[PDB]
């Protein structure tokens, strides 16, 4: 009569730590669905975490500009700064900057290194390599937020917040004993990374559960 | 494009396009909709005259 | 299951031979006395076959050599 | 008394078999395909709508037939010869047979279809966020004129 | 029922010539796809003297073709049915792909079982249903073989009613026949 | 009744003879679901009946 | 290259004084008799084709070309003749269901043949 | 023109175009639709009266074949068209099966099923048994020529 | 989290005995869709009320035939009857019987209506006896249950059972049946602008609907929950 049914195998093979798929049990019908449809809705649309905005570099505003040998130009260097996650531990958005030699290896660790600004990969290049060996500084910012903001009204490169690259549901059938009708659940994805998979869904289960505690009451 | 997929890369990759492709086309199918009514069909009344 | 069958019809070529080589192996790994070398993920005895032939290890040779020294072995 | 270790059996021996199934009326020899069975709660066969016009037939009504290799050398008969996923041109003229004629193409056309420019046309981005925005909010398809490094 | 694999070569010269379809107006088929699954005899030859464009048997792949394109050459002597000096079957080098088989046809096939029916396909068919002369584009005559006499007026009358031109613009390509009886007048 | 209609069911339904007519009747008195009396009116209750 | 078989002849070549042989089968005749033996030994042919119903009559296996449209008659014919359908047609092969000489059953056939080599 | 004025006046738009909220992921959807009732009914042709199944059921009288005007295990029998094509396939084996197992001479069924019972899934070309049967004519076998090697 | 503003339901209105419309707090976007979605589902579905599972008569065996005056007959009085819903207490299977004797119009007043099997609406169409003699007396067991089912599921249950007189009598068994969860951007204006939730549900009476709320939230919560592994 109301003994409701959950999806009880969670099992999930991950490709790398970047690639993984999870999969969930033969449950009640409309649930696998409706809840993988309200899963992926979430994830996306609404999802919490930190990351860099925007940056303020040394010399003219226009994104129109010249590499002048950087070879890097800005929508080179911001789109190279903007993808990462750079966090930080309880702080507000903490802003860096930087300044080295002209090797030409653009990567992740060369920022100041603050107590609590950092980054999960800090190979990712930040620029391209250049033909000269002057200096300049990055002073870029990251930004902790909900969900997800663009930087088209919000200038200036991209806000990050929400830690989603591409994600997928499907439904599959399963039986118990003679009725086939379970419409499983699973959700494949590809992403950036810092987001353990069980633990982003405990943190996604979490946050339903403890805001579902009021229209019941 | 099937053509030069077959082509170029082979028969797994075109099997898993072909796929992904009809799933995909019935996905935007159901997003776009685009019913059709008799405003759908809009006559000239030019052949009123002409004919 | 096998999707497509493409790296053994490469190994074989003929597109003929590689069905009579698959069947008189999976015949042989069916009624016993011989082991898989490629470990099985819970698949009959015909995919099994046709993956170690895929993989580059069972062809018109190799199992008649098999066959010629465990004859003779005897 | 059919158990459910009844219908553990057939899927467990169907997980390793595969059928074959077959038109009606007879022209080309796209009319009978080798397929792995899935089992079905229904009345009649879903075919997968890739090869319906390999079929010659619409989704109208007729019953096909249905092929079991019984023996080992017709089973690798079927899944390497009558394989769908080894017919894939038409073998009469060489002519790549799998073709999406249905609304999968009309599909496939609407998402690179922008009437004038809409909401947020002019756009610029990377790639992985677009289905992001377009599912919810952002731009659409009918934009036109969105800017996009691609890879 | 009779046609089987069972020849991998002819090893004959013999062989057909295939040229692109100039049919009515214009060519209603290229020689881009007519022996693109054909293997030729030697007559693989360059446009230009001495210069050869491919050897005696060979298959082209995808870029003869375009490799011939760049010649302009229209006809071939190349290998095909029948000439297949095999007497029962075919060779295999007369035979073909032709179909998904990526490779040439494998030996023990039947193509001609796979045959009789693709004619019989398309059932769907129906049944029970020297004056104006306009040139394409530019061109030049070839005549091929027309006789000429004396005329009433100052031009050569065709004394052959096998008086056929050709429209040979830049290369080996043509756009026309438009072949003309005894009784026309050269108006060119 | 299909909502969109063409006027021709009602008198093809007279005409396909398989529905109930009411011959020269006045008011129907007792319903069965399996037996109708229909008290005819004199005016069309004929002399004898 | 069916629509034409059993082709015409003049000369009989020391062959023999026929008309309506199989094309093939005279030049099987001629390579080995004259290269190997009496190139003198010289027949002229005239190959033909002709419609697809006629043609029909012209088979090698004498339980082929039977079932056609008739073969009461071809009985008759065929035990005058006293032929061997000798296992000629992939539908011969059917007909007994032996090895339809292709496919597996080609090389199988053949593997048979390989059989039917030593004996 | 009737039909958009009532639908103005049955408070619809008169081109009834509207649009819709998914059933799934409840996502609006661009390009308001039309909708209405459309008058639907269904064919004497049953779905249940069309489904049929049949891998061994009862003989008829006639060449050992199952029949006689029974709706029981009913089976299309292969097409000659379907045969021609089969061969075309060029599976030898199977077309060899089909003829060697579907129809009629339940004389190698037993040995067909102990076989499938043992999972031996064998077979032996033996004769058309029926052409060994037409040997048994030959003429009362007066035509035996047959020089079998 | 991040200043989430749980929100609680508020001016839950009931216009009728057989439905009711909740309003609800403001909450976010990207979320009150789905959470909609799922409520209507745990309500409507899984929905514990209550329908009728065996019939029965004296006269009047499992054949579809007219009782004495009565003008529907055993299918028939099956769906006049399919157009109204019944009530049994926290304990299921009780039993209606409706049964009256005359020829005036037949309603359910003169129907086992208890403590335990309650009636709101007792004027259906229920094809009246026209004959004098008549007194029709037809006895419905009238369960509770959650999910759609046909008749024949009970024939293995119920085979030495549900012998030559006892009707076997399925259902579609969605209490619920009609919620819709409709989110808006309003009530919210010091923080940032929130989508509120009406829920429009509607039953025949089986349940309550605010009970249905807390029914269905509760299991949004538990199968919320359960994605942690």
């Amino acid at each position: 009569v109301t003994e409701f049914l959950k999806p009880r195998l969670v099992d999930i093979e991950q490709v790398s730590s970047t690639h993984a798929k999870v999969t969930l049990e033969p449950l009640e019908r409309g649930f696998g669905h409706t809840l993988g449809n309200a899963l992926r809705r979430i994830l996306l649309s609404s999802m919490p975490g930190c990351a860099v905005t925007e940056v303020e570099i040394d010399g003219v505003l226009h994104e129109y500009s010249t590499k002048e040998g950087v070879q890097e130009d800005i929508l080179e260097i911001l789109l190279n700064l903007k993808g990462l996650a750079v966090r930080v531990q309880g702080k507000d958005e903490v802003i860096l900057t930087l300044n080295k030699s002209g090797i030409g290896p653009v990567t992740a660790a060369d920022i100041t290194h603050d107590g609590d600004v950092e980054i999960v990969k800090p190979q990712h290049v930040i620029c391209h390599l250049t033909d000269e060996n002057a200096s300049i500084s990055m002073r870029i910012k990251v930004q902790r937020g909900r969900g997800y903001v663009p930087a088209s009204t919000r200038i200036l490169v991209d806000a990050c917040y929400s830690p989603v690259e591409r994600i997928a549901y499907n439904v599959e059938a399963a039986r118990v004993e003679q009725r086939t009708d379970l419409d499983k659940l699973v959700i494949e994805m590809e992403t950036n990374g810092t987001i353990d998979p069980e633990e982003a869904i405990r943190r996604a289960a979490t946050i339903l559960a403890e805001q579902l505690e009021a229209f019941v009451d | 494009m099937l053509n030069t997929c077959y082509r170029i890369l082979g028969l797994k990759p075109t099997v898993i396009f072909a796929d992904q492709i009809m799933y995909t086309g019935f996905a935007y199918a159901a997003r776009s909709g685009a019913s059709v009514g008799i405003d759908d069909m809009v006559i000239p009344e030019k052949k009123h005259e002409i004919i | 299951a096998r999707v497509t069958v493409q790296d053994a019809v490469e190994k074989i070529g003929n597109r003929f031979d590689l069905v009579l080589v698959a069947a008189r192996r999976a015949r042989q790994m069916q009624v016993g006395g011989k082991d898989p070398l490629v470990p099985e993920e819970n698949d009959k005895t015909t995919v099994i076959a046709l993956r170690e032939i895929e993989e580059g290890l069972i062809n018109n040779q190799i199992l008649d050599v098999r066959e010629r020294q465990e004859q003779q072995e005897q | 008394r059919e158990e459910a270790v009844v219908w553990d059996i057939l899927d467990e021996v169907i997980r390793e078999h595969p059928v074959l199934l077959n038109r009606a009326p007879t022209l080309h020899r796209l009319g009978i395909q080798a397929f792995e069975p899935v089992l079905i709660e229904g009345k009649a066969i879903q075919l997968h709508p890739l090869v319906c016009a390999a079929y010659n037939a619409d989704f109208d009504g007729d019953q096909m037939a249905v092929h079991v290799p019984l023996t080992l050398e017709a089973q690798l008969e079927a899944r390497a010869l009558m394989m769908s996923t080894n017919n894939i041109l038409s073998p009469a003229n060489g002519e790549p047979i799998i073709v999406p004629s249905q609304d999968v193409v009309l599909g496939l056309y609407y998402m690179t279809r922008d009437c004038v420019n809409a909401k947020g046309e002019g756009m610029v981005l990377t790639g992985p966020k677009e289905a992001e925005r377009l599912y919810r909010s952002g731009l659409a398809s009918l934009h036109a004129r969105v800017k996009v490094r691609i890879t | 029922q009779d046609l089987v694999v069972t020849e991998d070569d002819c090893g004959t010269h013999e062989g057909i010539m295939m040229t692109p379809v100039i049919e009515g107006g214009d060519v209603k088929e290229p020689l881009r796809d007519r022996v693109l699954g054909r293997v030729t005899a030697e007559d693989v030859l360059k446009p230009g003297t001495a210069d050869i464009l491919v050897p005696r048997n060979t298959l082209l792949h995808e870029q003869w073709c375009d490799l011939l394109e760049e010649n302009s050459v229209d006809a071939v002597k190349v290998r095909s049915v029948v000439s297949c000096d095999t007497d029962f079957g075919v060779c295999a080098h007369c035979y073909g792909r032709d179909l998904a088989r990526g490779h040439i046809i494998n030996k023990g096939e039947a193509i001609g079982v796979i045959a009789a029916q693709s004619i019989g396909e398309p059932g769907t068919q129906l049944t029970m249903r020297e004056s104006s002369i306009q040139v394409k584009n530019k061109g030049s005559i070839k005549l091929s073989n027309v006789k000429s006499v004396v005329n009433s007026s100052g031009k050569l009358v065709i004394t052959s009613r096998n008086t056929e031109l050709k429209l040979i613009d830049e290369f080996g390509r043509t756009k026309e026949s438009y072949k003309v009886p005894y009784g026309a007048v050269l108006a060119k | 009744k299909p909502l969109v209609g063409t006027g021709m069911e009602r008198a093809v339904a007279v005409d396909s003879g398989v529905t109930a007519v009411a011959k020269r009747g006045g008011v129907v008195q007792y319903v069965d679901a399996s037996r109708i009396v229909i008290k005819v009116n004199e005016d069309e209750m004929y002399p004898g009946e | 290259r069916q629509m034409l078989r059993k082709a015409t002849i003049v000369n009989a070549g020391s062959s023999d004084f026929l008309e309506g042989e199989q094309v093939e089968y005279s030049r099987v005749k001629i390579a080995n008799r004259e290269l190997e033996a009496n190139g003198k030994v010289g027949a002229t042919y005239s190959r033909d084709l002709l419609g697809i119903t006629k043609a029909s009559l012209a088979t090698e296996s004498f339980i082929s070309a039977a079932s056609f449209q008739e073969t009461t008659r071809v009985l008759t014919e065929a035990a005058v003749a006293g032929k061997r359908d000798e296992l000629r047609g992939l539908k011969e092969n059917v007909i007994v269901g032996r090895l339809i000489p292709a496919g597996t059953g080609y090389a199988y056939h053949q593997d048979r043949m390989r059989r039917r080599a030593a004996g | 023109a009737e039909i958009k004025e009532l639908l103005k006046l049955g408070d619809l738009p008169t081109s009834g175009q509207i649009r819709l909220y998914d059933g799934r992921t409840g996502e609006q959807f661009e390009r308001p639709v039309t909708v209405g009732y459309m008058y639907m009914l269904k064919l004497n042709h049953l779905v249940d009266d069309k489904m049929h199944a049949r891998s061994t059921g009862s003989y008829s009288l006639v060449t050992q074949q199952p029949l006689g005007g029974k709706a029981q295990f009913g089976g299309q029998r292969f097409g000659e068209m379907e045969v021609w094509a089969l061969e075309a396939y060029g599976a030898a084996y199977t077309l060899q099966e089909m003829l060697t197992v579907k129809s009629d001479d339940v004389n190698g069924r037993t040995k067909m099923y102990k076989n499938i019972v043992d999972g031996n899934h064998q077979m032996e070309p033996g004769m058309p048994e029926s052409f060994n049967v037409l040997l048994k004519e030959i003429r009362s076998l007066g035509i035996n020529i047959e020089l079998e090697d």
